RNA sequence: UAUGUGAUGGAACCUCUCCGGAUAAUUCUAUCUCUUCUG
């Protein structure tokens, strides 16, 4: 018999799958070519070994490293949208 | 009765036909569709058609009357019923009230739109809203009554009580009820929950419930119970006002309690006209329920303000505590009262904690012979307060004899709770299948939940004397009070006979042990020796925090090193407490990192403080050894490896069962070797069982009726895998050796963590090669294998624990 | 549940505790990853 | 379908049972550590698919 | 739409309880229909 429960939200739609981001490295971090190369190698290995993020299964692809609003934090409540033609 | 007179009895919702004798069809329908029909055969009857005055087309008044009748019956005769009857009645009343409230809310919702076009028509709509508020108040009452008797399964407060209290508070606040809101707040406060915010402050609820309240001629305050909760509300309000520290006034601090007492005291009763005092034969001074339940409040107010004596309230308070069980809320109220007094600093805590501890021991001693105390919500607090009071009154004493007697009292207080483990509610509820007396006690405790004034309860070898030895006795103890965490270790010197006290911190030791346990459990079975570095760090921390043990070597050198005869009694006894049962106390390393405690002092442990004055008799059978060994088909390597023992005189019994152990117990040999695996249980320490051909468990061995006699038992079952993993420093469990010592055995040698075969077989060979009198010499001769340079030796040879008895130690 | 039956344990995981539970049941599920699955050949509404 | 079910529960009583809610209550607990967990030295070395 | 020397939330089975059941011969005779004109 059940003892406890809670609430979850799930997204299984095909469109909302791919997520993209970036990592910013300052000039001090890029001290020289050797340090940047070692950092890139370690980052690639770590990105390869990542398996699970945010309650799901995913794999990370890392590209080449080359480059150069308000949330309404006041009082508000809105829910129970139901559906059209109700 | 002036009622429906259809229900057979309030506590059993049945109707013995006869419902059709009435004329109202709605009453018949309600009594038929929502109650058990009783009888054993189907009933087929009906009324007569063509009845006038309509049918009134609704059921709400009838359901409201049923709900009110059920609540009134529960209020009046709720004590005599059992738990199931209370639950059933409360559930049915809640269901009926919920249906009525839903119907009324729906009707109001539909009527609101229609009355919107009526130009703000103030009409019977207001009466419907008032009826909805009344139904909400009744639902809050029912929810509070149901929540007050929820069975506390587990160590923590069950969630069901929390949700019930929240629902009751919501209903009471929406219904604009003050007394019920105050009661709900009082119940929430005692549960230690703090979900309320500053907006929902307990102080504002108490003030609202107590603002403009007088006895007068109000019907709600006619009964004595409501007066009792009014007094409790006023007491809590005064307590919180004093605790806020914003009312620190020299005169008002006594004025508030003076007016509280004046309300409690006789309010100038006028109109008796001095009715001749007509000699009512001294009718035993029958105490009413009011004083029966307000004895605690009277004692509290007398302590707060009474410049004189207050023993009159103490007299009946003591008997009320003795008669009622531990599940009564009055016990928790008294413990919290003692804690508040101790924080404030009035000696009443000092003179009351010992008395309450004695009463608690006397009440707990009346349990079954299995020696269990059950889990009381606030029990460690009372013991800690008693220990602290004993220590404080020892410190302030100016006489050496008084100091020694108070230290002995503190040692006895610490000893009192060191063997009986609490086993929660559900665990012993499941365990109580075999014993009917345990079931009766469980039923009594369940019935005692909620309220007071129960007619069932009303109608009803020296420990610290003298320890005769030349060794040293260490009695560890840990205090788990929330704001006053500390540690203690009482040391008894045999030469001087004087007791000593000190303090130490155990949090770093706890952290080191937690790290070692994690790294040991995460390792594979065949690679458990990798925790040597963590074990060394734990030992070093233990030595750093217990350096005071090494101090006695200076006194020993001053005593006998100057004397011609050296090598005096250097035995040491340890009495571990709480989580200190699973750490190598004898493996402590000096601060400089060059000295080990085991090198100088011969250390042995004991489950409790020995007081038996009988020496176990010599073994009836002089059999050398009684090896018992079982293993699964996988681990044949151990069976193959153990051959040196079978060369020695043994009638080998492989694949033996528990009955083999019982038969060996029937005829005790000189030495017994119980070597097998083990498994642990988290629900019951009594379910810890050994991996023999059958399962041994602890409950089977607890009652055997056959006692050993001077049998040296070697246990091959490690403690770590025989016990569940430890989380949080609070521990209350029993060990196999602790129960074995109750069977008259001589000494028990065990392993704290897995000892791989080479070491255990070498130890077995060495101990069997030992003679009778000098057996302990070769038992202790393992010190040469322990060194600080090699951590592997420390891991291998520090896992051995010896449970040597006091009455046989130091005897030559 | 099946692995607990096999190993004969009574673990409940007690929701959030002071320290991780350890023990084999919580030591083996800490290193097991399971993918979600969908019906490969059926998409019709079910029966009542 | 759901709409007609609602109309039935609304207009047609006594056509269905409801002591349905028992032994549930939702619970969500969280607690931060009080002591340093420490460090370990055993790590993964194999993977199975 | 983060803030950085610290995230076992893959860290939790919507579980448990309930005969689509009960009652009924695939049988069989009395009319149907309203305005007629002095008879
Ligand atoms: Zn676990």
């Amino acid at each position: 018999k059940a003892e406890d429960f809670f609430n979850i939200w799930e997204i299984t739609d095909g469109a909302w799958k791919i997520f993209r981001g970036e990592i910013q490295v300052s000039d001090k971090g890029w001290s020289d070519e050797e340090n940047f190369s070692k950092f890139l190698t370690l980052l690639k290995g770590a990105s390869v070994l990542v398996d699970k993020i945010s309650g799901g299964l995913c794999y990370l692809t890392l590209d080449k490293p080359e480059l150069a609003l308000e949330p309404g934090d006041d009082a508000s409540v809105l829910e129970i949208s139901r559906p059209p033609y109700w | 009765s002036s009622a429906f007179s259809g229900l057979k009895i309030p506590e059993l919702s049945v109707d013995p036909a006869e419902v059709f004798k009435s004329d109202n069809p709605q009453l018949v329908s309600v009594l038929l569709d929502e109650f058990e029909l009783q009888e054993q055969r189907p009933f087929f009857s009906g009324l007569i058609p063509e009845k006038q005055i309509n049918i009134a087309l609704k059921k709400s008044p009838q359901l409201k009357k049923l709900a009110c009748h059920l609540l009134e019956a529960y209020e009046i005769n709720g004590r005599r019923w059992k738990h199931a009857d209370r639950r059933r009645v409360l559930e049915k009343a809640i269901r009926l009230l919920e249906k009525v409230s839903n119907e009324l809310k729906g009707d109001i919702q539909k009527l609101e739109n229609n009355v919107k076009e009526s130009g703000k028509d103030s009409e019977e709509l207001n009466k419907t809203r008032e009826k909805h508020g009344e139904i909400l108040a009744d639902m809050g009452r029912a929810y509070l009554h149901r929540a007050k008797i929820i069975r506390p399964k587990g160590f923590t407060i069950p969630a069901k009580k929390k949700e019930s209290l929240r629902k009751a508070l919501d209903f009471c606040k929406e219904a604009k009820a003050r007394h019920l809101a105050g009661l709900v707040g009082l119940e929430m406060d005692r549960c230690d929950m703090s979900d309320f915010d500053s907006e929902n402050s307990l102080e504002k609820l108490l003030r609202d419930a107590t603002t403009g309240v007088s006895l007068s001629k109000d019907q709600y305050y006619s009964n004595e119970y409501r007066k009792a909760e009014y007094y409790q509300m006023c007491i809590r309000l005064a307590e919180i006002e004093e605790d806020k520290h914003g009312a620190t006034d020299e005169g008002s601090e006594n004025n508030r309690y003076k007016r509280l007492e004046g309300i409690l005291g006789p309010k100038k009763s006028q109109g008796k006209k001095k009715g001749k005092k007509n000699k009512k034969k001294k009718g035993t001074n029958s105490k009413s329920a009011l004083e029966k339940i307000m004895a605690f409040e009277k004692f509290k107010v007398a302590v707060y303000l009474g410049e004189g004596k207050e023993k009159t309230h103490w007299n009946d308070f003591s008997e009320f505590l003795m008669r009622y069980p531990f599940s009564h809320p009055s016990w928790e109220d008294s413990v919290r009262f003692l804690r508040r007094l101790y924080k404030k600093g009035n000696d009443k805590w000092r003179e009351l904690s010992v008395a309450l501890w004695e009463i608690a021991k006397k009440n707990s001693a009346k349990t079954s012979s299995i020696h269990l105390r059950w889990y009381w919500s606030r029990q460690r607090d009372l013991y800690d307060l008693a220990f602290l009071s004993a220590l404080e009154q020892a410190d302030i004493a100016e006489d050496e004899s008084v100091r020694q007697e108070k230290l002995r009292l503190a040692a006895k207080v610490a000893d009192s709770a060191k063997n009986r483990p609490a086993l929660t509610w559900q665990a012993m509820e499941q365990m109580a299948d075999k014993d009917e007396a345990l079931k009766k006690e469980i039923e009594n405790y369940a019935q005692a939940l909620g309220g007071g004034y129960i007619e069932q309860f009303e109608k009803t070898d020296d420990i610290p004397d003298d320890l005769k030895t030349s060794g040293l006795v260490v009695q560890f103890y840990l205090v788990h009070l929330k704001d006053y965490e500390n540690g203690y270790a009482l040391i008894y010197d045999g030469k001087t006979k004087k007791w000593s006290c000190e303090m130490f911190n155990f949090f770093p030791i706890w952290e080191k042990y937690l790290q070692w346990q994690s790294v040991y459990f995460d390792l594979p079975a065949n690679q458990k020796e990798e925790s040597a570095d963590q074990l060394k760090a734990l030992c070093l921390e233990l030595g750093r925090h217990l350096y005071f043990l090494f101090d006695f070597e200076e006194n020993r050198k001053a005593h006998e090193k100057n004397q011609d005869t050296a090598k005096e009694n250097w035995d040491m006894l340890f009495i571990p407490h709480d989580f200190l049962h699973r750490v190598p106390i004898h493996g402590a390393i000096k601060k400089n990192g060059t000295n080990i405690l085991l090198k100088k002092f011969n250390c042995t442990y004991f489950p409790t403080l020995p007081n038996a004055s009988i020496t176990p008799e010599s073994p009836k059978s002089d059999n050398v050894a009684e090896l018992i060994e079982y293993f699964s088909e996988h681990e044949k390597d151990y069976s193959e490896y153990f051959d040196k023992i079978e060369h020695i005189f043994d009638k080998k019994n492989r694949a033996a069962t528990s009955q083999d152990l019982l038969d060996a117990a029937i005829s005790p040999p000189r030495t017994l070797t119980i070597y097998c695996h083990g498994q642990s249980d988290v629900n019951n320490p009594f379910y810890s069982r050994l991996l023999l051909k059958d399962k041994l468990e602890l409950i089977k061995l607890a009652t055997l009726q056959e006692h050993y006699s001077g049998t040296h038992i070697f246990l091959g079952a490690c403690e770590t895998d025989l016990m569940p993993p430890l989380s949080a420093p609070l521990d209350e469990q029993l060990s196999m050796a602790a129960m074995f010592l109750q069977k008259g055995v001589g000494s028990v040698l065990g392993t704290l963590w897995e000892a791989y075969p080479r070491a255990v077989k070498d130890i077995v060979k060495n101990i069997l090669s030992a003679d009778d009198t000098q057996y302990f010499e070769k038992l202790f001769s393992l010190k040469k294998k322990i060194s600080v340079n090699q951590k592997k030796s420390l891991y291998y040879y520090l896992c051995f624990k010896l449970y040597r008895s006091f009455d046989q130690i130091g005897k030559e | 549940r099946d692995i607990k039956v096999v190993l004969d344990n009574k673990c409940r995981a007690e929701l959030a505790m002071k320290q991780p539970c350890s023990c084999p049941v919580c030591n083996l599920m800490k290193k097991i990853t399971i993918r979600d699955s969908f019906s490969s050949n059926y998409a019709e509404p079910p029966k009542i | 379908g759901q709409a007609l079910y609602l109309e039935a529960k609304k207009q047609v009583p006594n056509q269905f049972s409801s002591e349905r809610p028992v032994g549930a209550t939702p619970a969500m607990e969280v607690k931060t550590p009080e002591h340093d967990p420490g460090r370990a030295a055993q790590g993964p070395r194999y993977e199975w698919l």
